[PDB]
């Protein structure tokens, strides 16, 4: 289907350039809220808006609510289906860290890749998407 | 000038083995 993951590209003044990563998921878009910053999507003479968004969080759905509600259990390494500019994609699997904030715990990817990554999806080995690269995943059973 | 976005597939999404091996 559409499902999949996707680039997010963008042309300017700039020239084109990969602004950042996406997921397709039940005929929902999902990516980073400063990716778009709420912009309008192309999607083959076919324009995406924001059908809810945070600024705070940081995330944003196009098309309908945000579908991915599974946590990481903080035991099991993940993959991260990386989407680098430039670069073909490729899963890495890794174990997030786990770290404490005044919202709850979360857990966050140790790999550094360059800024247009951000939103490569991590997801467990059930194939389930747990959260968004550059965003971290929450923790929960 | 003009500013434009839009998506280009670049993966299924899927759990690959041999990325653990
Ligand atoms: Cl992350």
């Amino acid at each position: 289907t559409t499902t999949g993951v996707y680039r997010i590209m963008a042309r300017g003044i700039l020239g084109t350039y990969q602004a950042g990563v996406g997921v397709m998921y039940e005929n929902v878009f999902h990516t980073l809220w400063h990716t778009t910053r709420g912009a309008a999507i192309m999607s083959g003479e076919g324009k995406l808006t924001p059908y809810w968004g945070s600024v705070k969080e940081d995330r944003i759905a196009y098309g309908g609510p945000w579908r991915f509600d599974r946590k990481w259990n903080g035991t099991d390494d993940v993959q991260v289906i990386v989407v680098e500019p430039g670069k073909a994609a490729v899963n890495i699997q890794t174990k997030p860290g786990v770290f404490k904030t005044p919202l709850g715990e979360v857990g966050a990817v140790s790999l550094d890749y360059p800024r247009g990554t951000s939103g490569s999806p991590i997801l467990d080995s059930n194939g389930d998407i747990i959260g968004l690269y550059g965003n971290g995943v929450e923790l929960g059973d | 000038s003009e500013f434009d976005m839009w998506l280009e597939r670049a993966a299924d999404i899927t759990w690959e083995m041999d990325a653990a091996i």
